[PDB]
């Protein structure tokens, strides 16, 4: 070998009986649920927020329909009128434009 | 009822060494004027120092120049010791070009309009072959104390190009100060003291001018003791409430509930705002829908609410 | 076989002396810096050298 790359960074748990253990990582939904916990939401609002955050793809788009979100709740007084309000509140999060219905929604938000 | 010291017998040993005498002094005042003067003169005297350099080929400090004996870091450390005396300006640029053999010194710095090189035999660089040249631009500024190059950031407000050679600035022309109190030759008076001050500098500041500057600083500082006497912000808030484009029924309801600003509203919880007459479950979600597009959830908590 | 290109970058920094730093002589006398004192506060001799 004319040239050799430097060894990549590796680690292993020392002074611990279950060797190598593990490490937690932050994802898009994990970082979105963190913001949901720190905003003023009611119980039903928090439930709707979790429901629509679970449906966010890696791109951050909303793969499931709003009507399907309303169906998933299956709760009275949880029509699309308030699901939309919670959806807009979530769309106005740190990755601005996340959880958007389609491409037009991203640009408009 | 106290005698006042006079500036007499100022004698200059060398271009840097000098002696200053204050002939008439009372019993204890010798040290009070002295130690104060030493502290002022060692701490806060104005001067001029090299601030940054621009060599042709070199773009940083950890490089080398072909034909030059010393590294760029050593050249910058040499330039840090360059002593100049500018008049009427604070940002003179000292262009320097020299091609050939032998040490390069301030002497061969291009003769500026009003810039004095106190010692022209101060070497800064060495050339080692005939077909080599050095060309650099040196910026000199006026200041008061030690200003490290790393500690200053306002210079980075405008982006500096790759090729700058900034050096720490000291700005202090005084290197050593000693004072001593003797007995005055005045025989008519019972006993008087004489204060002699020895200052060693870099040749940039005059001794008498330095003493005058220190005394002026002391007087301005003492001016305070002569007569001691003495014995809801974020722009989205504080916005007109008719900026949310609410429905008709909300306008009277908000007016009825004395909601006139944006911040006061976001302080209202769902359960207590529902108690307002004819609010409407669907109309309440309309209020929340609009405030959600702004990013303003209901139930916030501000501390002080101004009338504006 | 996997590797297609390698790029190596070198950075240089200057470490300013600071109190939290550790100093020693060569007789077993170590210590950390507690304060960086202005020049007019240090003890000086009759010639004015601190």
């Amino acid at each position: 070998t004319a040239g050799t790359p430097s060894g990549n960074g590796v680690d292993y748990q020392d002074d611990e009986l279950p060797v190598y253990q593990g490490e937690t990582t932050q994802s898009l939904q994990d970082y979105l649920m963190w913001q949901v916990e720190l905003t003023p939401f009611t119980d039903t609002d928090r439930a709707i927020a979790t429901s629509i955050v679970d449906a966010v793809d890696d791109t951050g788009y909303l793969t499931i329909q709003i009507e399907d979100i309303v169906d998933s709740i299956g709760d009275d007084e949880i029509g699309l009128e308030e699901v939309e309000a919670v959806l807009k509140r979530i769309q106005r999060f740190d990755p601005v434009g996340v959880a958007a219905k389609d491409l037009r929604d991203c640009l408009l938000i | 009822e106290f005698l006042k010291p006079r500036l007499v017998d100022i004698e200059q040993v060398s271009s840097t060494h000098a002696k200053v005498t204050l002939e008439p002094l009372e019993r204890g005042f010798g040290h009070t004027l002295g130690n104060a003067l030493r502290r002022i003169l060692l701490s806060s005297m104005p001067g001029c120092a090299v601030t940054e350099v621009e060599i042709d080929g070199v773009l940083h400090e950890y490089s080398t120049k072909e034909g030059v004996q010393e590294d760029i870091l050593e050249i910058l450390l040499n330039l840090k010791g360059l002593a100049v005396r500018v008049q009427g300006k604070d940002e003179v640029i000292l262009t320097l070009n020299k091609s050939g053999i032998g040490p390069v010194t301030a002497a061969d710095i291009t003769h500026d309009g009003d810039v004095e090189i106190v010692k022209p035999q101060h070497v800064i660089c060495h050339l080692t072959d005939e077909n080599a040249s050095i060309s650099m631009r040196i910026k000199v500024q006026r200041g008061r104390g030690y200003v490290p190059a790393s500690t200053r950031i306002h210079s980075e407000e405008d982006e500096r190009p790759i090729g700058r050679l900034l050096v720490d600035a000291c700005y202090s022309p005084v290197e050593r100060i000693a004072y001593n109190v003797e007995a005055a030759r005045v025989e008519q008076r019972t006993d008087l003291d004489k204060l002699v001050i020895e200052m060693e500098t870099n040749g940039t500041i005059d001794p008498e001018e330095a003493i005058r500057r220190a005394a002026t600083i002391l007087a301005e500082q003492l001016e305070a003791f002569v007569d001691l006497r003495d014995v809801e912000f974020d722009p989205i808030l504080l916005r007109p409430v008719d900026d949310l484009e609410l429905t008709v029924r909300s306008a009277n309801c908000l007016k009825a509930e004395a909601i006139h600003y944006i911040g006061d509203l976001v302080q209202r919880t769902e359960v207590e705002l529902l108690k307002t007459p004819n609010l409407g479950k669907k109309s309440l979600t309309e209020i929340k829908d609009v405030l959600a597009s702004r990013g303003l959830s209901l139930g916030m908590r501000l501390e002080n609410w101004p009338p504006a | 076989p996997g590797v297609l290109k390698i790029v190596k970058v070198y950075l240089a920094v200057k470490r300013r002396i600071q109190p939290g730093d550790k100093m020693a002589g060569r007789h077993g006398n170590k210590g950390v810096i507690s304060k960086i004192n202005p020049i007019e506060d240090m003890p000086y001799d009759e010639n004015g050298t601190p």
